RNA sequence: AAGACGGACCAGAGCGAAAGCAUUUGCCAAGAAUGUUUUCAUUAAUCAAGAACGAAAGUCGGAGGUUCGAAGACGAUCAGAUACCGUCGUAGUUCCGACCAUAAACGAUGCCGACUGGCGAUGCGGCGGCGUUAUUCCCAUGACCCGCCGGGCAGCUUCCGGGAAACCAAAGUCUUUGGGUUCCGGGGGGAGUAUGGUUGCAAAGCUGAAACUUAAAGGAAUUGACGGAAGGGCACCACCAGG
């Protein structure tokens, strides 16, 4: 499936791009399959495992779980292992399928987050995470190769649309926060630059906005401050959205702002006396630095940041029960 | 030995025998020429010593030093990178250079279109001036012959070991014998290495 | 087939099995199978029943010779063969005593004193019984972890102890005290891995209506014969001085005293058989038993619930990335110092099954908490704005790996939820610890691991609400000039007497200006001054100037 | 069906004392090479006698005769062919058990041991390699590469030396003549005939002359010339087309 697609590679860069897009479909029919044959026996050997009695292997499970041996399945994880070959070769195919891209813009980038979310909910979330690291790589320096490739055309913004996702969901789902966040951040950060190349398009800012209102729950869960610049973020790209779009969610947006008010100061007294000898200028300095990348450069304050809400008549179109509130 | 210094290689030499690929020799086994030989590449490539270059390069040119005439010094280049070199060669050492076909008789022949009296010969490849090397033990001549690691030994006298084929490892030894001489007698003396470049060396390279 | 006649043909039929091995080229599947051909036409008894018991004794040295010759690593079945006919020579030895052994009782077919020493084949039996245990100690190396057939071999290394003790009980303790290096360790050898779950079915199965018969007063002995073996060898293992296997049983003593004893012993043997020295001279894979061993010292420091010692005992092991390799698992390309491949295969070949194989996670997650609870409140007094301890290269430094990392959302690794019961042990609440510890380590199944682990929670619910409450007294220190005792004794749920413990502990060891009237049950404190800790900030910092100014002439005289 | 034979693969290759050995596979003991702090302690060397083996045809007796095929005969061939040729075919070929003991059994070239020059292969065994390939989960395999060791097959190559040259690391270390042991020749014949021995069933095999005959016989090499030897060119005293 490699040496093949190493044929792949140089027969189907032969401009017959019916073929290269179905082999594109077939490069998720590749996966289609090999997807499924481990999720029969993630039935059929749990058939077969609750048909075996725990109670007799009690002490082969003490030489199970006190080893932390963790009985999975090797008939999935096999067979869960074999579309790898047929999954990241055409993410290393992708940064070499320069000049239209557009039989994986349209399809392979999100058939990619299609492939991923199945995987990484399914078994591999560590796989997911140098894949991405690999996938930003592979757009960045499929980009710094630049041969005949631009954003303007709308290709690298689908490329975000579904990069982004690959980002996103684990997050939220289940991953660690400090490195895929970045993904998000230097996948953010360079689109925000690849929106300046193509024109400000406001609604993958508005999928931006979702980026915001999506880490508005999350930094309500990991930083006050980020949620200081993504909670403000989230109102006034809205509110542009509102005049942009002329959104008429009168009962929405009139309980989106008292949405935007409330969570939005809530910032109390660290408690982190280990930081503080732990130099807590570089933390806050990163508290900063990525609300530079959101465009909210200082983190905004408990009152001051109502006071953004409060000064712009948006206050006045709160659902009066928080304004009273 | 003169000036012991720069008669012990200079890094000037060194590059130019690393550019003039001069180090490198052939794949025959020798049994006269492996002495010379520093080391063999991988599965055979023979990296020769050029302390035993220089070495001859010094010795063969102290026995033309002191024959007070160039003129019975008769060095010989059939092969055509080393013709632009023995001409730079005789320019410089002032030697009789020889290019091309020997004639079979210059130092046979009584009855001939020519006749030479020289002392020393000077050969690029004793197998490509064998004609040469012939008539220099027809008539007791001894025969300076540069040699690789595949040349021919029998009647040869002093062999400085190159590569002294093809390359310019030809037209280098005739810079640097033709420095070594001028280093010895000459307005390059007291053993001083050169200021002429083996540009006015090397051989043609048909122009643009 | 070969010769249709009795005994006379069949001793050189079986010779020339036991000729035809040592050659430049040698297959070995004829030489196992005319071994049976040979054990049918010995259809006499005694003139061909004795011949089948050097035939048992030469068909595992057939069988064991069999696969270092293709591949490779014995496959388990033909080590299923191997397990089927040393139980057989075995069930032979037991018919047998002493018969074809000879010893002039007959001679014909008898006397293994003919051709040579009677007890040294009887005793090479016992090594063919090691060629089942090397292989299987390959199956137990070499076979997947997430392999359920891993399992599935694994089973058989009770019907190894079966023969470990069916070997031991037929002996005819010849073979037991001279291999009492061996013998003695092969009792080890199914005890030094083994579980307090089966000593919880064993001693902790009451003996009222269970243990009434003498079924249960035989195997369960058998159970602790193993730890009594042990005991009974270390007095041996006094005698039999063997270096290399008595620091090694004694450190597999220390195993038994952590876990199949009670931690107090391993403590004590530890400090007593000095094993800091005898590792290095004797098979540094002992060291790696060794390292073994103080990690399982560890565990049974985190099993009785003590941090210093989980921090301690993680000395020698936490005190460097050496722990990978102490498993003998570390990469090549990992750092910049493995090198190389043949030797990774020497240590790879060598170790270490995956039974043998343990949670790290849990070890890091015994290192982090342990010194969690104590240095929090321990840098509360530093981070109070009153500092001299400042210890570096410390859990602080392993915090630090952790700390600073904004973007941290929810607790998910090992040591996020450290980290985040860090800053719930800093905030003084014991209830968030809580949380962020037991929950995730029975998420991550960490706490799924021991059966004292619910009471090694209930030790480390009472370090997360003392310390906290340490934590509550030491941020909340300035303007606590009255504390009281029985708000304490409610809030932090902590009854007096552990209270009373706490706060003259609070009062007397911390050293904290505090008046206390335990009848009263009040605490008084007024600690004065927060401006004035700037004149301890400035004390930390002139003092540094006066030991300086003195070492500056301390070097220059 | 018959009986024959394993092509091509198949070589300056292997093995075997030669005579020799080409389907597979098995059995059988053998033999070489190699490696070998194994062993014997010099048992070694070469060889009249003596012995083994020794192609073929022949013969002895059969089988066998498919195929072929001395003889044999035609058909054709030629002045003559019995020959080549075509046809048919006996013995033979086929093979067994015998004799035969011969061959250009030729490498026209004693043995053994020593010594004297350059290279590149190949069969072989052992070894050296961050060598490649190759499998099992890879090692250890092997295919193979570089290198080495030998004993090979031999090759190429040079005032190694010789030789009448031819050629030859042997056909060298010879007049500066001597390793050892065996075998053989003394110009050419008559003639392996006579003579006797001798074997063999015979066929025949072996040992082995004289009278007389002769100043040449022979060997290489040079140069011619010749060829129903071969490769080049040209002329109407040669052709063609022609007159």
């Amino acid at each position: 499936l490699a040496k093949e697609g190493l044929y792949q590679y140089k027969n189907i860069c032969q401009q017959v791009n019916i073929k290269s897009l179905e082999d594109v479909v077939r490069a998720y029919l590749k996966l289609a399959e090999e997807k499924t044959e481990a999720a029969k026996e993630e039935s059929q050997q749990m058939v077969l495992d609750i048909e075996d009695l725990d109670n007799i292997q009690t002490p082969e499970s003490v030489l199970l779980s006190a080893v932390s041996g963790e009985d999975t399945q090797d008939r999935t994880d096999r067979l869960l292992l074999t579309p790898w070959v047929k999954f990241l070769w055409e993410s290393y195919r992708q940064c070499l399928d320069l000049l239209r891209n557009n039989s994986r813009v349209e399809r392979l980038y999100h058939d990619i987050a299609q492939q991923a979310f199945k995987f990484c909910l399914q078994y591999t979330r560590k796989a997911e995470f140098r894949k991405l690291c690999d996938n930003l790589r592979m757009h960045l320096s499929q980009i710094q190769r630049h041969h005949n490739q631009s954003t303007a055309i709308n290709l690298n913004n689908p490329e975000s649309q579904s990069m982004h996702l690959e980002t996103r969901l684990v997050q939220l789902d289940s991953a660690i926060s400090m490195e895929l966040w970045q993904e998000a951040f230097k996948a953010v950060e360079d689109i925000h630059g690849l929106f300046s190349l193509s024109k400000k398009p406001p609604k993958p800012q508005l999928m931006a906005n979702y980026y915001n209102k999506v880490s508005t729950v999350f930094w309500k869960s990991g930083n006050a401050l980020f949620h200081a610049s993504t909670l403000h973020r989230l109102y006034h790209l809205s509110r542009e959205m509102r005049k942009n779009l002329t959104q008429d969610e009168m009962q929405r947006m009139s309980t989106r702002v008292l949405l935007a008010t409330l969570s939005i100061p809530i910032t109390p007294e660290r408690t982190d006396i280990a930081r503080l000898l732990d130099m807590d200028g570089i933390i806050v300095e990163k508290q900063r630095r990525l609300a530079t990348l959101l465009g909210l450069q200082a983190p905004p304050t408990r009152i001051g940041l109502i006071n953004d809400m409060v000064r712009f008549n948006v206050l006045q179109y709160v659902v009066p029960e928080v304004k009273d509130l | 030995s003169g000036a012991l210094d720069v008669l012990q290689m200079k890094e000037e030499d060194v590059l130019k025998f690393l550019a003039a690929g001069t180090h490198l020799g052939g794949t025959n086994l020798d049994f006269q020429m492996e002495q010379y030989i520093y080391k063999r590449k991988s599965d055979g490539i023979y990296i020769i010593n050029l302390k035993r270059t220089w070495e001859k390069l010094l010795l063969a040119a102290r026995a033309i030093v002191a024959i007070e005439n160039p003129a019975d010094v008769s060095v010989i280049s059939s092969r055509n990178t080393g013709q632009r070199a023995v001409l730079k060669f005789a320019a410089a050492t002032g030697a009789t250079p020889i290019a091309g076909r020997f004639t079979p008789g210059t130092f046979t022949n009584q009855i001939q279109a020519a006749f030479r009296e020289p002392r020393l010969l000077v050969v690029t490849d004793p197998r490509a001036d064998h004609q040469p090397l012939t008539e220099a033990s027809y008539v007791n001549l001894p025969t300076i012959a540069l040699c690789n690691t595949d040349s021919p030994l029998r009647y040869v006298d002093i062999a400085i070991p190159c590569n002294n084929k093809g390359a310019h490892s030809v037209g280098l030894m005739w810079w640097m014998l033709a420095r070594e001489v001028l280093r010895m007698r000459g307005t390059i003396s007291r053993e001083h290495p050169w200021e002429v470049m083996p540009d006015l060396y090397f051989y043609r390279d048909p122009e643009e | 087939k070969g010769t249709e006649i009795t005994h006379a043909v069949v001793i050189k039929k079986l010779n020339e099995i036991l000729q035809a091995r040592g050659k430049k080229g040698t297959d070995r599947a004829a030489q196992i199978e005319l071994l049976q051909l040979l054990v049918q036409i010995a259809s006499e008894n005694n003139l061909g029943e004795g011949v089948i018991v050097k035939i048992k004794f030469n068909i595992i040295a057939s069988l064991y010779d069999y696969n270092p010759n293709l591949a490779t690593y014995m496959k388990p079945e033909m080590w299923q063969k191997c397990l089927d006919c040393i139980n057989e020579l075995m069930d032979i030895l037991f018919a047998n005593p002493n018969i074809f052994v000879g010893e002039n009782i007959l001679e014909e077919s008898e006397n293994l004193q003919n051709v040579d020493q009677p007890l040294r084949v009887r005793g090479c039996i016992l090594t063919l019984v090691e060629r089942m245990d090397e292989e299987f100690t390959k199956i137990m190396q070499n076979t997947d972890p997430h392999s359920q057939e891993y399992v599935e071999h694994l089973k058989d290394e009770a019907q190894v102890c079966a023969i470990i003790e069916r070997v031991q009980r037929y002996l005819e303790e010849k073979g037991t005290t001279e291999e009492i290096c061996r013998v003695y360790l092969r009792r080890i050898l199914h005890t030094y891995y083994k579980f307090d779950y089966k000593a919880h079915q064993r001693q902790l199965t009451p003996p009222e209506g269970s243990s009434k018969s003498e079924q249960d007063q035989a195997e369960n002995e058998g159970e602790d014969s193993a730890v009594l073996m042990e005991r009974l060898c270390k007095y041996i293992y006094a005698k039999d001085r063997t270096d290399r296997i008595r620091t090694c049983a004694i450190l597999c003593h220390i195993y038994h005293h952590y876990l199949h004893s009670r931690w107090y012993q391993a403590r004590d043997l530890m400090l007593m058989s000095h094993l800091q020295d005898n590792i290095q001279h004797a098979d540094p894979p002992v060291q790696i038993l060794y390292n073994r061993t103080m990690v399982q010292l560890g565990i049974c420091a985190f099993r009785q619930g003590l941090t210093k010692d989980a921090h301690n005992a993680l000395l020698d092991i936490q005190s460097s990335g050496r722990a990978k390799e102490l498993l003998g698992q570390g990469l090549l390309l990992r750092s910049l110092q493995e090198r190389n491949q043949e030797q990774e295969k020497v240590e790879r070949r060598r170790q270490v099954p995956f039974h043998l194989h343990i949670n790290l996670e849990l070890l890091e997650c015994v290192y982090l908490v342990s010194a969690m609870l104590l240095e929090i409140p321990y840098m509360a007094a530093h981070e109070s704005d009153a500092r001299r301890r400042m210890i570096s290269k410390q859990f602080h430094h392993q915090l630090r790996v952790g700390e600073r990392q904004p973007l941290l959302g929810p607790p998910e690794s090992m040591r996020e939820h450290v980290v985040a019961a860090s800053k719930a042990m800093k905030m003084g609440d014991w209830k968030t610890c809580h949380s962020f510890i037991i929950n995730e380590k029975m998420n991550g199944k960490v706490w799924d691991l021991f059966p004292e682990a619910d009471k090694v929670r209930t030790m480390l619910v009472r370090k997360i609400q003392e310390e906290s409450l340490r934590t509550y007294l030491f941020t909340y220190s300035s303007v606590y000039d009255s504390i009281s005792m029985e708000t304490l004794s409610d809030m932090f749920e902590l009854d007096l007497p552990t209270v009373h413990s706490i706060i003259s502990k609070m009062i007397i060891n911390e050293e904290l200006m505090a008046s206390l009237d335990q009848p009263t049950q009040t605490v008084v404190m007024h600690r004065t001054e927060p401006t004035a800790q700037q004149n301890l900030a400035l004390q930390l910092a002139e003092k540094l100037g006066s030991l300086v100014e003195n070492n500056e002439r301390v070097f220059d005289h």
